[PDB]
C-alpha cells in the first residue's frame, strides 16, 4: 500500500474528500492539522462529531467525548470556517444493548436530556453523500457508527454503499481498522491491509 | 311459492301486492325468464320495473310473482370474451360455446373500495393517439370523460383506445346504453378486425330495450370488470354513452313517482352516476392487484357545457377529452381540443421517457394557436414569431393521424423528440414524410434485433438527454435521412434539409443492400 | 430555576418539541456548517439557504420575534396549563330509548314508524340500524305525527328492508374528537379509513350540530378581523393578503396546480406557525385522497393534520356532514386546546350540491336554478363558526370550483358573500409556465387596506397591479403593430412590466421532489424590498429569463453577475 499512500497523497486529484472515522478527538488530530492543508471538505465520523458538536454550544447528554479537545475544535472552527461538515441526523438510543433507534422528529441537531448518539441517520447520510459524490478521491478510515450492534452500524454500511457505488473514477483510500472490517464484510480502488500504515503516514 | 299478485299495470310497470320485507332494487321473479327491480314499497305493496320480456307470457292483473329477496347478481360464464351479451348474461353474439357453469355469481350493485384499499396510478395506458399519450395522458386506473358535440368522434377515440391494447395484458369491456344495433354489429366487426375479439367483451341496452336494462348496463359491466380485477387484471371499461343511461334514470324515477329536480331529474342522479365511477382504479395487492380504467362518454348540446349531467360528470372524473365540432369543420381528425381538455394525472400517468420527451409541448401550441388566430390582423411578424409559427405548424401536422390507426408509445415519443429538436421542420405541408418517418420508426422498434432492446429500455427507464442524443445520433439520424432521401427526392435541395443533416453518417449503401434483399423500408443492424 | 424540576412538567413529547424553541446566539449560529445550518432553517420552516449570511440572518431574523421570544422564554419555566373558557362539553350518556321499524323503502329516503318510546323524537336525531353486522345511521328529517318520521341514510342503504328495526337515544350524530384525531383518516360519521384493522381513535364523545352556547348574545362575543396570515408566497403575501381567523376562496383548478397550493400552505401553516390543521375533503376523490395522505406522509405534515373525508360515492348525507365534522374538529382543537387552526374545505361547491340533493329528495320546492330554498342559510350555518376569538383563530382556506365559469350561479353568489379574500387560479397562466398560476388582476383581497398593512405595502400593491395591467394592455400592440411601435416610455413599462410578471413566480418546497431544485419560503419584507427595486428599474439590463422561479432579487443579482463574470472569464 505504498503507492495508494505516496502517490493519492503527493498528487491527488483535487478536489478531494476525507472522512476521519473515530473515538476520540485527539486521536486523530494531527491528520487533521494536516487534512486542514490537503483537503478542503472534512467529513468527520464517530464520537469526534460529538466532541465538534459539544463545542458549538449543542446539547448532548453523556455522549464520549475528548473535553481537553473541545476549546481546539471549536479555535479551529473560528479560524476554519467552511472547512467542516458534521451530521444533522442521527439514530439514538438511551441504553447500548442493540436498542431500538430513536428519532428526532424536530429540531435534530439537539440532543435531548437523558438520550445519547450512536450513528448517523438518513438525512446525515444525504449530506455527506453530496459532498462525496462531488468530490474526486476519498480516503475513507472511519466507521462513523458503532459496529458492536446491528442499531447503531447501518450508517457505516450506508456510507460505504455510497462510495462504492460511486460510477466514474473516484480513487480510494482506507485507514482503519473497523473501516477495514467493513469493508471486508461488504464485498475502495486499493485498501491498505493495515490502517496503521497510513496513520503514520499521515501523521 | 308465489307470495305477491299483480293488481295494476301502468307505464309499463308492475304494481305489486302481497306480505314481505321489500328492500331497493329487490329482484321479483314473474317467471323462470322475467324479472324485475324493485322501485318504491310499502309495507304491503311495491313498485316493479321489468328488465326482459317473454312472447308466450302475458303479464296481467291477478298474475302471481316470487320475491327473491336478494338484489341482483349477475353470473360469469366462460364464453363472455368474444361476445355480446345482455345485461342477463345471455349470449347475443358469440364466438365460442358456454360450458354452462358459472364462474362467479357478482352483485351490481357493491360499493367502491375505501381508500386503503387504493395505490398510486403510475402507469400509462396506451391509446394510440399521439396527443392524448404525450399532451393529456391516461394512467391504468383513472377515469377520463370524453365529452363532446354529436358527430364529432368520440366513439372512435374510445375505440381506438380499446384497439391500442391489441398486444397487452389488458380486458376491453365496451358496455352500450340506448345506441343502435348496427353500430354495436360494426364494433363487433371491427374487434374481429383488429384482432382483439379473443380479450373484449360487449354489454349491450339498445334503445329499444327495457329502461331498467339500460338503467343496469354500465353496473352489470363494471361487475363483470371488479370480478376480472379481482385476479389481479387491469381492465379497460368505456361507457358509451352516459346521458342516455341518466335519460333512462330519468324515465324510470318519472314514471314511478319521484318527485322531479331541475331538468326533471331525479334528486339522486349525482350519487347513481358517482357511485359507479368510483369502483374503478388502481387496487393493492391484497385487495385484487389489478385496476380498472374509465372512459366514459358524454355528449353536449352545441358545446354547453353548463347542463346537469356534463356538469356532474366533470366533476367526477379525473380528467376531460374534449372534442369540437369547430375543430372538426376545420379538419381536424381527431377533433381534440387541447386546450379545453385536461389531465388531473399528468405525467405521472406517463413514462419517464415520454415525461421527458413532452415536457413543453402545452406552451407551443398555445401560442402557436394565439399567432395563428392573431395572424388575420397583423402585418408585422417577428423572426421568433414565424420560427414558432413554423414549429406550431409541424406540431399540428404531427397529431393528425387516421380513423383506427394506432400509434405505438415511444413512436410518440420519438416524434416529440424529433419536433422538439428541429428535424421535423424541413417538410411544407406535406403528410407523406411523416407517414414514411412513422413506418420506419415502427419496423425499426419492432422488426428488429437491435431496436427491440432500445424499445425495451425506453418502456423501462428513463433516459436522460445525453444517452437520448447518442441513441438519435447515431442509429436513428442516418436510417431516416437515408429513407427519407430514397423517398422523398426534392428534399435534397432544400437548404434546411442539409444544413440539419451534415453532421449524420451515409448509411446508404447498406441500407440500399438491404432492401434489395426484400427486408422491410427501415430494418437496420441486421446481425442475425 | 432549577431545571430538573421543570423537566417533570413538561411531557416527553413536550421537551422534544420544545427543542425547537431553544435561542442560538450570533457567535452561535456563526460556528455552524452550511449544512446544518440548512437543517436548522428547515425545522423552522423557512427552506433552504446555500448563502451562509443569508441563512444566519434569517435565523437571526425569525429568533427575533415576539411570538418566537415568548414561546422560548416560556420553554424554561415549567407547563402552564390552558384552563379553558367556554369549553365544548361531550354528549350526555343514555340508553336506547327509541326503538321502531322501517315502514317505507325510497332511494336514501326510509320511513320509520316508531313502536316503544320513552321520549318524545326530537328532529335531526339518529336512528341505528343493524344489518349483516354492520350498523347503519338514519338522520330524521320530518316527523310527520307522533309514531312517523323521515330519515336519510348516512352512508350506504345496502341491507336497509321493510321491518328492520331501528334503536335511537334521541340523541343527533356524534363522534369522537381528542388531540389522538391528529395524524388519522375519517369520514363525517367517525369510520375509519386508513387501515384494515380499523385501530380506534381515542376521545370524547361529541355532537357537530350542537353549538353549546349560553345565548345568542354569546356568539356576538367575536373579535373582528386584524390580523394577517404569512405563508411564504410572494403573490399571495403581496398583492392578496389572507386573513387571520376570516374566509379565503381558491376559485380555480385543474391542472394548474393546485394540490400543490394547499400542500403548500398547509405545510407552511404547521412549520412556520406551529398550528394545527384540519382538512375536511367534502365530496374528495378516492384517488386524491388517498394521494393526499400518502404525500402528507411522505412531507412530514401528517402528524400534525387531521383528515375528515367524505368521499364522492356516500350518499349526500355523508357529504353534507363532512364540512360541519371537519368545523366542530376545529372548535375543539381551539376551545380545548387554545391552538390556532387552518381549516381546508374541498370542496365547497360540492357540500351546496350536497344540500341541494338532500332537499330534493326530501321532496322540497326547488328554488332558481333547481337549488334548494334554504341553501344561503346553509352557507351561513357552515360558514358562521369559523370565526376569531381570545383562545385562538380559526382561519380557512375554501376551495371552489365554479361550474362552466359562471360567477352568477347561486352557489357561487352564496360562497362570495362569506369570502374576505380570493384567489383566482388561470389556465391561461398555467399554460404559459407561469406556477403558482394566480391571475393577480382580477384577484382581490379585502385585507390590502391602511388598517392591516404599512402604506409601503400598499403604494408597492397599488404600484405593481398598475403596471401589470398597463404591460397586459400594452401587449396587444406588441403582437399586432411591434415592439419598434411604442414610445421610450411604454418600453420601459413594458419591460419592468415583464420583469415584475416574471418575478412573481416561487418554487415550491413541498414540489422539490419533482423540479429537482430547492424550494423558497420568501419573507413578506424581502419579497416587497425586491418588488421595490424591479419597479425602480435597478434590474432591467438584466434578461428576463433569469427572473424565472427564483427565491429573492439578491439571488437574481448575483446569478447574473456570476454568469456575466465567468462570460468574460473565458472570452
Ligand atoms: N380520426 C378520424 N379520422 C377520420 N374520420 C374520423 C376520425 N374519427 C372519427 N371519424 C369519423 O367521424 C364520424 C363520426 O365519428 P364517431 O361515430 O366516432 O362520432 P361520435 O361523436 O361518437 O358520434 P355520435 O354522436 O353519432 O355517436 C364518422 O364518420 C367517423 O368515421
Ligand atoms: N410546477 C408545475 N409544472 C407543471 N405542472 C404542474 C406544476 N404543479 C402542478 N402541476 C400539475 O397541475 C395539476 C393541477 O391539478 P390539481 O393540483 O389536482 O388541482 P385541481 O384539483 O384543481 O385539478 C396537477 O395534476 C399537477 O400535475
Ligand atoms: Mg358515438
Ligand atoms: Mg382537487
Amino acid at each position: 500500500e505504498i503507492k495508494n499512500l505516496d502517490k493519492a497523497l503527493s498528487r491527488p486529484e483535487r478536489p478531494i474528500v476525507a472522512i476521519l472515522g473515530g473515538a476520540k478527538v485527539s486521536d486523530k488530530i494531527g491528520v487533521l492539522n494536516n487534512l486542514l492543508k490537503y483537503v478542503d471538505k472534512i467529513i468527520i465520523g464517530g464520537a469526534m462529531a460529538y466532541t465538534f458538536l459539544a463545542a458549538q454550544g449543542i446539547g448532548i447528554g453523556k455522549s464520549l467525548v475528548e473535553e481537553d479537545k473541545i476549546d481546539l475544535a471549536r479555535e479551529y472552527l473560528k479560524n476554519n470556517l467552511d472547512k467542516f461538515v458534521l451530521p444533522i441526523d442521527y439514530a439514538l438510543a438511551k441504553d447500548f444493548e442493540d436498542v431500538k433507534p430513536f428519532y428526532n422528529l424536530e429540531n435534530t441537531l439537539e440532543i435531548p436530556n437523558g438520550y445519547m448518539g450512536l450513528d448517523i441517520g438518513p438525512k446525515s447520510i444525504e449530506v455527506f453523500k453530496k459532498y462525496i459524490k462531488d468530490a474526486k478521491t476519498i480516503l475513507w478510515n472511519g466507521p462513523l457508527g458503532v459496529t458492536e450492534f446491528k442499531y447503531f452500524k447501518e450508517g457505516t454500511k450506508a456510507i460505504a454503499k455510497a462510495i462504492t457505488e460511486l460510477k466514474g473514477n473516484v480513487y480510494t483510500v482506507v485507514g482503519g481498522g473497523d473501516s477495514v472490517a467493513i469493508i471486508e464484510e461488504l464485498g475502495f480502488s486499493h485498501v491498505s491491509t493495515g490502517g496503521g500504515a497510513t496513520l503514520e503516514f499521515l501523521e | 311459492m308465489k307470495n305477491l299478485k299483480i293488481t295494476a299495470i301502468k307505464d309499463n310497470l308492475i304494481f305489486v301486492e302481497g306480505e314481505h320485507q321489500f328492500s331497493f332494487l329487490e329482484i321479483i321473479k314473474f317467471s323462470d325468464k322475467v324479472e324485475g327491480v324493485v322501485l318504491k314499497a310499502n309495507d304491503r305493496s311495491a313498485i316493479v320495473a321489468i328488465l326482459n320480456e317473454d312472447k308466450d307470457l302475458n303479464l296481467t292483473v291477478g298474475s302471481l310473482a316470487e320475491a327473491t329477496g336478494e338484489l341482483y347478481k349477475i353470473p360469469i360464464y366462460d364464453n363472455y370474451l368474444g361476445s355480446i351479451i345482455n345485461v342477463l348474461g345471455e349470449s347475443l353474439v358469440k364466438q365460442y360455446e358456454r360450458t354452462n357453469v358459472a364462474l362467479d355469481k357478482k352483485y351490481v350493485f357493491t360499493e367502491a373500495q375505501p381508500i386503503f384499499t387504493r395505490s398510486a396510478v403510475n402507469e400509462p395506458l396506451v391509446t394510440g393517439i399521439t396527443v392524448v399519450d404525450g399532451v393529456l395522458p391516461v394512467g391504468r386506473g383513472q377515469k377520463e370523460l370524453i365529452i363532446g358535440d354529436r358527430g364529432t368522434g368520440k366513439t372512435a377515440i374510445a375505440l381506438n383506445a380499446m384497439l391500442a391494447q391489441e398486444n397487452t395484458d389488458v380486458i376491453n369491456i365496451f358496455i352500450a346504453i340506448g345506441k343502435k344495433r348496427d353500430e354495436i354489429v360494426e364494433i363487433y366487426g371491427t374487434f374481429k378486425k383488429h384482432n382483439i375479439l379473443h380479450k373484449s367483451i360487449i354489454v349491450s341496452a339498445a334503445s329499444d330495450d327495457a329502461v331498467a336494462a339500460r338503467y343496469l348496463a354500465p353496473y352489470a359491466g363494471m361487475a363483470i370488470a371488479e370480478f376480472f380485477q379481482q385476479i389481479g387484471k387491469d381492465v379497460l371499461v368505456v361507457m358509451d354513452d352516459l346521458t342516455n343511461h341518466a335519460d333512462a334514470y330519468r324515465e324510470l324515477s318519472l314514471l314511478a313517482g319521484i318527485a322531479p329536480a331541475r331538468e326533471a331529474y331525479p334528486g339522486d342522479i349525482f350519487y347513481v352516476h358517482s357511485s359507479l365511477l368510483e369502483r374503478g382504479g388502481k387496487y393493492g395487492p391484497e385487495f385484487g392487484g389489478g385496476s380498472i380504467t374509465i372512459l366514459p362518454i358524454a355528449q353536449t348540446l352545441a358545446g354547453d357545457i353548463s347542463g346537469y349531467i356534463p356538469t356532474n360528470l366533470i366533476s367526477i372524473t379525473d380528467g376531460q377529452i374534449y372534442t369540437s365540432a369547430k375543430l372538426f369543420n376545420e379538419g381536424t381528425r381527431p377533433a381534440i381540443d387541447v386546450n379545453l381538455s385536461v389531465s388531473r394525472l399528468g405525467s405521472a400517468a406517463q413514462s419517464k421517457f415520454m415525461a421527458f420527451a413532452s415536457s413543453g409541448l402545452k406552451k407551443i401550441y398555445t401560442e402557436y394557436k394565439y399567432l395563428k388566430r392573431l395572424s388575420s390582423f397583423s402585418s408585422k411578424i417577428s423572426n421568433r414569431d414565424l420560427e414558432t409559427l413554423q414549429k406550431g405548424k409541424a406540431f399540428e401536422s404531427l397529431i393528425d393521424q387516421a380513423e383506427y390507426e394506432v400509434i405505438d408509445y415511444e413512436t410518440s415519443a420519438i416524434l416529440f423528440l424529433l419536433l422538439k429538436k428541429g428535424f421535423l421542420n424541413f417538410y411544407t405541408e406535406k403528410t407523406e414524410a411523416l407517414k414514411v418517418i412513422i413506418g420506419v420508426i415502427k419496423v425499426f422498434l419492432a422488426k428488429d434485433v437491435l431496436g427491440r432492446k432500445m424499445r425495451a429500455i425506453l418502456v423501462e427507464h428513463g433516459i436522460d438527454s445525453i444517452v437520448w442524443n447518442l441513441y438519435l445520433n447515431h442509429m436513428i439520424l442516418p436510417l431516416l435521412k437515408y429513407h427519407l432521401l430514397s423517398e422523398l427526392q426534392y428534399l435534397a435541395t432544400n437548404r434546411e434539409f442539409i444544413k440539419k443533416f451534415k453532421d449524420i453518417r451515409n448509411d446508404g449503401r447498406i441500407l440500399l443492400a438491404y432492401e434489395r434483399k426484400g427486408y422491410e423500408r427501415g430494418i437496420a443492424y441486421d446481425y442475425k | 430555576l432549577d431545571p430538573e424540576f421543570v423537566a417533570s412538567t413538561y411531557t416527553e413529547e413536550e421537551i422534544i418539541h420544545n427543542l425547537l424553541f431553544k435561542l442560538y446566539s450570533v457567535e452561535q449560529l456563526a460556528l455552524f456548517t452550511i449544512d446544518q445550518l440548512n437543517a436548522l432553517l428547515f425545522a423552522r420552516g423557512l427552506g433552504l439557504e446555500k448563502n451562509k449570511v443569508r441563512a444566519i440572518k434569517s435565523l437571526l431574523t425569525l429568533q427575533t420575534s415576539y411570538e418566537f421570544m415568548e414561546k422560548s422564554q416560556a420553554a424554561l419555566l415549567p407547563k402552564v396549563s390552558f384552563n379553558p373558557t367556554n369549553p365544548l362539553k361531550p354528549i350526555e350518556e343514555k340508553e336506547f330509548t327509541i326503538f321502531g321499524e322501517i315502514v317505507e323503502i325510497r332511494s336514501q329516503v326510509y320511513k320509520i314508524r316508531i313502536d316503544k318510546a320513552e321520549e318524545e323524537v326530537l328532529p335531526k336525531v339518529i336512528f341505528y340500524a343493524d344489518v349483516n353486522g354492520k350498523e347503519i345511521q338514519l338522520e330524521v328529517a320530518d316527523i310527520f305525527d307522533k309514531n312517523l318520521v323521515s330519515t336519510f341514510v348516512l352512508g350506504n342503504e345496502t341491507g336497509l328492508k321493510i321491518g328492520t328495526k331501528v334503536k335511537s337515544k334521541n340523541q343527533s350524530y356524534a363522534i369522537k374528537i381528542s388531540k389522538r384525531l391528529l395524524g388519522r383518516v375519517i369520514d363525517p360519521i367517525g369510520k375509519i379509513l386508513d387501515d384494515s384493522i380499523a385501530t380506534p381513535v381515542h376521545g370524547n364523545m361529541y355532537a357537530p350540530l350542537e353549538m353549546q352556547h349560553d345565548s345568542e348574545a354569546t356568539r356576538y362575543v367575536v373579535s373582528p378581523k386584524n390580523a394577517i396570515l404569512e405563508t411564504g408566497i410572494k403573490v399571495i403575501d403581496v398583492l392578496l393578503p389572507i386573513p387571520k381567523g376570516g374566509k379565503t376562496g381558491l376559485l380555480g383548478g385543474a391542472g394548474v396546480g393546485k394540490t400543490v397550493i394547499v400542500q403548500e400552505l398547509i405545510n407552511a401553516f404547521i412549520k412556520f406557525h406551529d398550528g394545527v390543521s384540519v382538512f375536511a375533503g367534502i365530496g374528495e376523490r378516492i384517488r386524491e385522497g388517498h394521494e393526499l395522505w400518502k404525500e402528507a406522509e411522505a412531507l412530514g405534515f401528517l402528524n400534525k393534520t387531521a383528515f375528515i373525508f367524505g368521499q364522492m360515492n356516500e350518499s349526500p348525507g355523508l357529504r353534507f356532514r363532512s364540512g360541519i365534522s371537519g368545523v366542530k374538529v376545529a372548535e375543539y382543537f381551539r376551545n380545548n386546546l387554545g391552538k390556532s387552526v387552518l381549516l381546508f374545505m374541498d370542496n365547497i361547491f360540492r357540500y351546496v350540491q350536497a344540500g341541494s340533493e338532500i332537499s330534493s329528495l326530501l321532496e322540497k320546492t326547488p328554488s332558481a336554478v333547481g337549488y334548494q330554498p334554504t341553501l344561503f342559510s346553509e352557507m351561513g350555518q357552515l360558514q358562521e363558526r369559523i370565526n376569531s376569538t381570545k383562545d385562538g383563530d380559526i382561519t380557512s382556506i375554501q376551495a371552489m370550483y365554479i361550474p362552466a365559469d359562471d360567477f352568477t350561479d347561486p352557489a357561487a353568489v352564496a360562497a362570495f358573500a362569506h369570502f374576505d379574500s380570493t384567489i383566482i387560479l388561470s389556465r391561461q397562466l398555467a399554460a404559459e409556465g407561469v406556477y403558482p398560476a394566480i391571475d393577480p388582476l382580477e384577484s382581490n383581497s379585502k385585507m390590502l387596506s391602511i388598517k392591516y398593512t404599512s402604506r409601503e405595502h400598499l403604494d408597492i400593491a397599488k404600484k405593481t397591479v398598475q403596471t401589470l395591467e398597463k404591460t397586459k394592455t400594452l401587449e396587444d400592440i406588441i403582437n399586432i403593430l411591434g415592439f419598434d411601435a411604442l414610445s421610450e416610455d411604454d418600453k420601459k413599462v413594458v419591460e419592468v412590466g415583464r420583469r415584475l410578471k416574471w418575478f412573481l413566480t416561487q418554487p415550491f418546497v413541498v414540489a422539490e421532489k419533482f423540479s429537482g431544485v430547492p424550494g423558497k419560503f420568501v419573507r413578506l419584507k424581502d419579497s416587497l424590498k425586491g418588488i421595490k427595486t424591479i419597479l425602480d428599474g435597478d434590474l432591467n439590463h438584466i434578461p428576463v429569463s433569469y427572473f424565472s422561479f427564483v427565491g429573492v432579487v439578491e439571488e437574481i443579482i448575483e446569478k447574473f453577475n456570476l454568469d456575466a463574470k465567468k462570460e468574460a472569464l473565458k472570452n
